[PDB]
Order: structure tokens, then C-alpha cells, then sequence
């Protein structure tokens, strides 16, 4: 049942064709569903009435078939516009949109042809093996508040480091990866730690 | 049930994932046929506190499939031949 | 006025000149018995998908 | 009258002048989107004919029209449940908020579920539910309103306690001011601005959430 | 007579099913939009303008509604803007200096560099500027000192 979305469309179209062909077997209130039987059994004054009943029944069936065919065409056009958007944004580029190109942080994508369809292989990055750390918004040093340029302050219990947010890579808190704004009196939860200077 | 009367399924007090949807929160599964109020997911209580963070130490490269229909079978019907032959 | 239904007791108090009752969708859901002047609700007989 | 598009606002353009904001407003806005309809099913034979056998015998001369209409209504009915699954069931973990609501001054009581209500809805969701008022059958939805509210509560707990991390993998806990600072950096404003003016931002957020509840309670 | 009633009621039922399918397509499009907003505004922060409210989008909250969803979009709106005199680059020691992330502003006598969406003036140093070329090429370059820590 992996390919059920394409098979659903194929089954709906084949079932609509089978129903439209099957509707010719109905007489729609006439004496027979066969036109040759009516034309060989009856005079044209009453065969005109019987053929008229068959014509209005078959025309109603054909208009119904065209109506759901247009509705399914609108649905397939919307799905194809979505597929073209996914081809433009997931295959031809890297997308920041969450869950547009798979579950997780999207890295890249591969297109594959399918019968009346497309299959996107979304290669994504999933974080794993997370670990607790004690964190602080800022570091107080020399009466100044230090904030990370791109990372986050973490502590393993005794020592303070700065790391990138999506992967644990501890580094020494220096002036090169922090920036100074204001004193320590304003930021709630600021902690005392040294800031190394190269 | 709120969907109607269900005959032939043993109602249980346990909650599982939905296998066969009945409706109004009722689902059916085979294990005999049982009917139950379904469960959305496992509860995961996030260990929130005001000074603790969770940092990933590893990663998984995950490839997932997405199937999207593009076109249908191009069908044409001769209206005069279909109605009249 | 003919039909098929379950005739139960009704809490709708008719005015004395009124005999039948209709909802928004013009279906007879209340009626007065002519023998004894009491009001009966006409629930439709149960139908449903199997 | 001939209408007016808007007030004219002539921007004071020159080749060496810029306008820099010195303050900000935390603005909360509502967006209402329909998800599903009422699942209606019509018994075609009972609608056309009722209990008349002669009517159904004449109706069988027209073929499988009733099968087509019942199949289309069944497809609509399952499409509504598919829509509700696609909108609300995007998480397989039911996250819960901690019992202590210490989020650095941020108040979420108007959007978190109320324990005193038996429906386990938020006050905003309770107000939203208060403000919305012959062969035909109405099929009940697969997800009831309390389970949809449970899904929204799980999404709220995930986005409060973990930020955007629960939407991309395992839920990684993070303090809410730090998460807000990350969001500030996403829109290109430095973390220090958030930390220095955190009490003001929390007060503006609480005032905007209260104005949302008042505006929903005061607009028909 | 029953045939006339049958064709009238069948035409009515087919009409009802036709607008029900059209409304189902409309509701499906709205629900796909709602799922996109739930994925991109609630489960993440969106850079798309006006997709998750008016202003710079910060975060969003989902709320259940009868047959619907209500998104509370929390956004950042700039306010209390102030005029400043600006320049594309700073000329110092025969070199052109450009801001790494901010913008050069002047309150009338002194030049600073600030972030673009909030006024926070800082001293123009070598740590928040980068050097590219001389002063002869950039149109509108002004003379100001660049501090060295
Ligand atoms: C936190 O991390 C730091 C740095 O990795 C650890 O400090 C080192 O610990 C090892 C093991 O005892 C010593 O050999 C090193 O000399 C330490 N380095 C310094 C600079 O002191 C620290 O032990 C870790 N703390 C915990 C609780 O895990
Ligand atoms: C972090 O460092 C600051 C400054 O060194 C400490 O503030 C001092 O605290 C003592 C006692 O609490 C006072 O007598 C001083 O007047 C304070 N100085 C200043 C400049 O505020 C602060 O207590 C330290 N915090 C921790 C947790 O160690
Ligand atoms: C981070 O620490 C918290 C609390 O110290 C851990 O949360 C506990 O995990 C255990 C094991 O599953 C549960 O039995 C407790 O109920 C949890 N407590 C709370 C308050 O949720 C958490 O597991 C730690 N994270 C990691 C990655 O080790
Ligand atoms: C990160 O995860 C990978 C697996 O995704 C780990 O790689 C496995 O390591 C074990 C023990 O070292 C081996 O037996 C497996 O064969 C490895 N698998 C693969 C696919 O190489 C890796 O060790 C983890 N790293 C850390 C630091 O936890
Ligand atoms: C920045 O300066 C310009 C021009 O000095 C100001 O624009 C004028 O504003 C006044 C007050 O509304 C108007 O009467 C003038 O017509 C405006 N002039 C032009 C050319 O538009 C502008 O208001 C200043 N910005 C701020 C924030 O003070
Ligand atoms: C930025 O705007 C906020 C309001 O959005 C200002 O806060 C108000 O300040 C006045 C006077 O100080 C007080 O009377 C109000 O009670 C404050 N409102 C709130 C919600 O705190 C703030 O002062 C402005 N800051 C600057 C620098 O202009
Ligand atoms: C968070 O917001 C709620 C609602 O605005 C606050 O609850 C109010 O508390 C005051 C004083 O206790 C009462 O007079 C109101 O009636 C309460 N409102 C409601 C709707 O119950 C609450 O105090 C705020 N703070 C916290 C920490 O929850
Ligand atoms: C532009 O900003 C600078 C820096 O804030 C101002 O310079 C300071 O002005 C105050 C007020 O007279 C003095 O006390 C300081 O000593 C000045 N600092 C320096 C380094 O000179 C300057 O006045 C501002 N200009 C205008 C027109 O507002
Ligand atoms: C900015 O500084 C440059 C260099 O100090 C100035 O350029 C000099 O201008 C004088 C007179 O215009 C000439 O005699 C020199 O030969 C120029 N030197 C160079 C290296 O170009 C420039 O005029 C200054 N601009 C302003 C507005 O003060
Ligand atoms: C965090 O909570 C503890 C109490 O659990 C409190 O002592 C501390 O001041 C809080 N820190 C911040 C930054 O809110
Ligand atoms: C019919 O008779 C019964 C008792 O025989 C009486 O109670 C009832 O009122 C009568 N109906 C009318 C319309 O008077
Ligand atoms: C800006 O315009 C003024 C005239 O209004 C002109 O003197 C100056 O050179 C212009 N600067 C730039 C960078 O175009």
C-alpha cells in the first residue's frame, strides 16, 4: 500500500469509465436499451419517443461523467501544482519550510518518475542522542554581559562552554564567539564565568 | 456507540492506536475483534525548567518517500457515438 | 394525513384549533389525536447504514 | 460616495536618510481557517422513493446513478476525516506542560487548557465553541472535539516547552526566554534586545493575548 | 407520474452532490492551507511575509474551533522610528569599510553602526566592519574614524 495515491487515481478513472460504459445497458424507462431493437420493432412515431428517452438518459450519464471528470481534473491540477512546487523548492534548492520537504531539517531531495506521478526522496537531518545541560542567557564578566554570537551557553556541571544549537560541540567562551551589550544588572539569570581573551 | 450499535466486537477499556476507524473516537482492531476508544499518542512529558537545555550529540540521516500524482489518463468520448452509435 | 412513524407522547401544547405540526423542513412531526385531545410526536422509524 | 483606498502617506525619501525603529509592539492576530464539513450521507433510493416498491422498480431502470451519488458522498465523508488528520495530527507524541508555569513572565493561561472545565479546553477555545452555533444521515467525525483539543494542547505544550525542536525530531527542552531570543534572531534582532526588555515583552504579550480574548468576546 | 417525480428528484440530488463536491474541493484546499500554516507557523518560524500574520513573525499558537482552526500569530511590529543620516561606507586610511550585519547611522555629529530592525548604536570598529577596496569607487562614502580595540 505504499503507492496507494497513484492507484487511487487510476482506480477512480477506470471505475468512471466502467460506469459510463455500463450506463448504456440501462433503458431509462424505454422498452429496450438497444437502439437497433427499437428501430427494428417500432414505427418512427413511437421509436422517436423511445430513442428520446434513451438520448436523455445517456446525455445525463455523460454530463455526470464530465462533471466528476472536471472535479477530479481540478484535484489533480492542484496536486500537480504542489508537486511542481516541491520540485522547485526541495530538489532545486534547500527549503527552510518546516515539513514541506520531509520530517526533520531538510538537507536535499531526489525526484523519481512514477506512473502518472512523482516520488520525492527527501534526505533530512534528524537530531539524536540529546543530553541535558545547564544553560544561561548571558555570561557576566568584568561588569559586562556577554551573549553568544551564534551559539548557546551550556554547562556540564562545573565548566561553562558555548556550542552551536543543533549539535553538541563545546568551545571555550572567548571574546571571538561572544559580544558585549550592557552590564550584568539587567539580564535575568546571568551567571558569573570568566571570558578568555586570545 | 455514538456512531451506532456495534455487534460482534468486544469493547475493552484499554486504549490503542486506531486500526479500523469506527467514528466518534471509537476504533476497531483484531487481536477476536475488539472496539475501543483510541489513543492519540504516547504521553511525552518534556522536562522543562527555566535553566536547563537539551543539546543533540548525534544525528540520523533520514530519507523519506513522498508520492504525488501529476496527471491522469487522457480520455476522450465521442458524444454522438456514445449516445447513438 | 397518512404516514409511517413512531407515535410518542409530546410536550408541545397546541392551540385548540390546530391539529398537525410541522418543523422548518415542512415535515409532520407533531399531531393531535382526534378521539382524545392529546399531542403526539411522530418520530421517523429508524433507518441506518449497515 | 466614491470610496477611498487609504490615507495618503508620503514617504520622506532622500538619498542619504534612513528611518530606524527605536521600539516594538508584540502583536497577536487571529486567523480562522475551516478544516472540515459536516459528513452528510443521503440514501438515494430512500430519498427518491421512500418505501414504495414500484418507485424503486422504476428507479432500477436508470441504472447506477444512486451508486454514483452514494460513492461521491462517501468520498466527501472520508475526505473530511483525512483533512482533520492532516491538520491536527502532525505529532505522534502527546506533550504536556509542567505543573509549574514559570515561563519568565509569559502568561499562557488563556491558551492552555483549563483544568476546571470538563471539556479540557482553553478559555479561548471555550469561547470559540460558544460563539459557533428522508434518507439523510449525519456521520459523526472520527476525531471528537476533546481529542482535537488534546491535539492542540499537545502542540501548545511542544511549542512552549521545546520551541521548534519537537517538529523536526525529539523534543529538546529549552527555557522560554531563550527560545524567544532564538525567534528574535530569526527575524534579525539581537538576543540582547530580548533579554534587556524581557519584562516589557512579556507584558506586551499578555496584554495582546487579553485583547485577543476581549476582541473575540466582543465581535459577533 | 412516478417517472416524472423520479427524474425531478434525481436531478435535485445530482445538483446537490455537484455543489457538495465543489464545496468539498474548496474545504480541502482550505484544510491544506491550514495544515501548511500548522507546519510552518506553529512548528517553526516562517520567513514568508504575511503567511503567519502581519509583521515579522515570531511564533504561533493553534486553537481548536468547531470544524476549524484558529491561529494566534505572535508577531514583532517595529515602532517609534527615528530619522538618521546614513552612508553606504566609511572611508578611513584610504580604505572603504562596510558593516558586517548592520548599517551606518548618524545622529548629526557622530557616526555609529546599528542593527537594521532596532536602534542600538555602537562604535564603528574593525570588529563590526569589513574592508573592501578604496574610497574612490563607492558613491556616497563619508569620512569617519574607525576605532581599533
Ligand atoms: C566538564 O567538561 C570539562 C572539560 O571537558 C571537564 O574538565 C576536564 O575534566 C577532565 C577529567 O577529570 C580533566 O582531565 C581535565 O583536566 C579537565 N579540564 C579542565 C580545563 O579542568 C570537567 O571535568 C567536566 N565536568 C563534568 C562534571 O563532567
Ligand atoms: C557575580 O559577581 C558579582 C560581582 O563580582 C557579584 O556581585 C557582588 O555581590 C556581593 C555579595 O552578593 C556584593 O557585596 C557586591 O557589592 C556585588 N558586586 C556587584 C558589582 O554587584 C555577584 O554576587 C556574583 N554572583 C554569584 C552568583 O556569584
Ligand atoms: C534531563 O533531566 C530530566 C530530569 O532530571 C530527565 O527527565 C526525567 O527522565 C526520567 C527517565 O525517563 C523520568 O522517569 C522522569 O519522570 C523525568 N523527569 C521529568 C521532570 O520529566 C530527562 O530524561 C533528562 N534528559 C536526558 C536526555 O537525560
Ligand atoms: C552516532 O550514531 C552513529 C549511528 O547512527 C554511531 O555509529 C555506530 O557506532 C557503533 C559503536 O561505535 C558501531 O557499532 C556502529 O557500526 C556505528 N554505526 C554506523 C552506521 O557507523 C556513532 O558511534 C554515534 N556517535 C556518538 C558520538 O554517539
Ligand atoms: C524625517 O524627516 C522628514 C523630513 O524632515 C519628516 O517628514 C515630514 O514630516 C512632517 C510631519 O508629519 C510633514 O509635515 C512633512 O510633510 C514631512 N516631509 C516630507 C518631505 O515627507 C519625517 O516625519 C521625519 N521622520 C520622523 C520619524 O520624525
Ligand atoms: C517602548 O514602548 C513601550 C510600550 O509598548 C513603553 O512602555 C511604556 O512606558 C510608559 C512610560 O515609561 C509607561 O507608562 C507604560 O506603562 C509602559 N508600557 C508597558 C506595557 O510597559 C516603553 O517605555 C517604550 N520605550 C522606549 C525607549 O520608547
Ligand atoms: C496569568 O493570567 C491569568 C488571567 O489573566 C491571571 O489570573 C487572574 O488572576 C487575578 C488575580 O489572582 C484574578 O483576579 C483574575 O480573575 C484571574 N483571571 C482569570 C481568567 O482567572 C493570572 O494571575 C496570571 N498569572 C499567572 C502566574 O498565572
Ligand atoms: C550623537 O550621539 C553622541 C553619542 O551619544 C553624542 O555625544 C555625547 O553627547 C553627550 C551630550 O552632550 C555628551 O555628554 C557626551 O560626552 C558625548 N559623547 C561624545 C563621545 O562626544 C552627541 O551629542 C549626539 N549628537 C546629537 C546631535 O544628538
Ligand atoms: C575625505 O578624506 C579624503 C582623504 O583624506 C579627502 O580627499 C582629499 O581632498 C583634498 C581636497 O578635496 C585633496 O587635496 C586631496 O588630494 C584628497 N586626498 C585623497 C587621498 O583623495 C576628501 O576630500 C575628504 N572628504 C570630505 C567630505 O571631507
Ligand atoms: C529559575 O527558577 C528558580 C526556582 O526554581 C529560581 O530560583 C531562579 O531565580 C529562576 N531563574 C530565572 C532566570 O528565572
Ligand atoms: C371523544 O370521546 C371521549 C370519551 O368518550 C372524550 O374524552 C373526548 O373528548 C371526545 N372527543 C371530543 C372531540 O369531544
Ligand atoms: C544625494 O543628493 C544630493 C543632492 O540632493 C547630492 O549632492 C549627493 O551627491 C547625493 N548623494 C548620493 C550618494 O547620490
Amino acid at each position: 500500500s505504499a503507492l496507494g495515491k497513484l492507484q487511487d487515481v487510476v482506480n477512480q478513472n477506470a471505475q468512471a469509465l466502467n460506469t459510463l460504459v455500463k450506463q448504456l445497458s440501462s433503458n431509462f424507462g424505454a422498452i429496450s436499451s438497444v437502439l437497433n431493437d427499437i428501430l427494428s420493432r417500432l414505427d418512427p412515431p413511437e421509436a422517436e419517443v423511445q430513442i428520446d428517452r434513451l438520448i436523455t438518459g445517456r446525455l445525463q450519464s455523460l454530463q455526470t461523467y464530465v462533471t466528476q471528470q472536471l472535479i477530479r481534473a481540478a484535484e489533480i491540477r492542484a496536486s500537480a501544482n504542489l508537486a511542481a512546487t516541491k520540485m522547485s523548492e526541495c530538489v532545486l534548492g534547500q527549503s527552510k519550510r518546516v515539513d514541506f520537504c520531509g520530517k526533520g531539517y531538510h538537507l536535499m531531495s531526489f525526484p523519481q518518475s512514477a506512473p502518472h506521478g512523482v516520488v520525492f526522496l527527501h534526505v533530512t537531518y534528524v537530531p539524536a542522542q540529546e543530553k541535558n545541560f545547564t544553560t544561561a542567557p548571558a555570561i557576566c564578566h568584568d561588569g559586562k554581559a556577554h551573549f553568544p554570537r551564534e551559539g548557546v551557553f551550556v554547562s556540564n556541571g562545573t565548566h561553562w562552554f558555548v556550542t552551536q544549537r543543533n549539535f553538541y560541540e563545546p568551545q571555550i567562551i572567548t571574546t571571538d564567539n561572544t559580544f558585549v551589550s550592557g552590564n550584568c544588572d539587567v539580564v535575568i539569570g546571568i551567571v558569573n564565568n570568566t571570558v578568555y581573551d586570545p | 456507540t455514538r456512531a451506532g450499535c456495534l455487534i460482534g466486537a468486544e469493547h475493552v477499556n484499554n486504549s490503542y492506536e486506531c486500526d479500523i476507524p469506527i467514528g466518534a473516537g471509537i476504533c476497531a482492531s483484531y487481536q477476536s475483534i475488539i472496539a475501543y476508544t483510541m489513543s492519540l499518542g504516547a504521553e511525552n512529558s518534556v522536562a522543562y525548567s527555566n535553566n536547563s537545555i537539551a543539546i543533540p550529540t548525534n544525528f540520523t540521516i533520514s530519507v523519506t518517500t513522498e508520492i504525488l500524482p501529476v496527471s491522469m489518463t487522457k480520455t476522450s468520448v465521442d458524444c454522438t457515438m456514445y449516445i447513438c452509435g | 394525513l397518512t404516514g409511517t412513524g413512531v407515535l410518542t407522547e409530546s410536550n408541545k401544547k397546541f392551540l385548540p384549533f390546530q391539529q398537525f405540526g410541522r418543523d422548518i423542513a415542512d415535515t409532520t412531526d407533531a399531531v393531535r389525536d382526534p378521539q382524545t385531545l392529546e399531542i403526539l410526536d411522530i418520530t421517523p422509524c429508524s433507518f441506518g447504514g449497515v | 460616495y466614491t470610496m477611498s483606498l487609504g490615507a495618503e502617506n508620503s514617504v520622506a525619501y532622500s538619498n542619504n536618510s534612513i528611518a530606524i525603529p527605536t521600539n516594538f509592539t508584540i502583536s497577536v492576530t487571529t486567523e480562522i481557517l475551516p478544516v472540515s464539513m459536516t459528513k452528510t450521507s443521503v440514501d438515494c433510493t430512500m430519498y427518491i422513493c421512500g418505501d414504495s416498491t414500484e418507485c424503486s422498480n422504476l428507479l432500477l431502470q436508470y441504472g447506477s446513478f444512486c451508486t454514483q451519488l452514494n460513492r461521491a458522498l462517501t468520498g466527501i465523508a472520508v475526505e473530511q476525516d483525512k483533512n482533520t488528520q492532516e491538520v491536527f495530527a502532525q505529532v505522534k507524541q502527546i506533550y504536556k506542560t509542567p505543573p509549574i508555569k514559570d515561563f519568565g513572565g509569559f502568561n499562557f493561561s488563556q491558551i492552555l487548557p483549563d483544568p476546571s472545565k470538563p471539556s479540557k479546553r482553553s478559555p479561548i477555545e471555550d469561547l470559540l465553541f460558544n460563539k459557533v452555533t428522508n434518507g439523510l444521515t449525519v456521520l459523526p467525525p472520527l476525531l471528537t472535539d476533546e481529542m482535537i483539543a488534546q491535539y492542540t494542547s499537545a502542540l501548545l505544550a511542544g511549542t512552549i516547552t521545546s520551541g521548534w525542536t519537537f517538529g523536526a525530531g525529539p523534543a529538546l527542552q529549552i527555557p522560554f526566554p531563550m527560545q524567544m531570543a532564538y525567534r528574535f534572531n530569526g527575524i534579525g534582532v539581537t538576543q540582547n534586545v530580548l533579554y534587556e526588555n524581557q519584562k516589557l515583552i512579556a507584558n506586551q504579550f499578555n496584554s495582546a493575548i487579553g485583547k485577543i480574548q476581549d476582541s473575540l468576546s466582543s465581535t459577533p
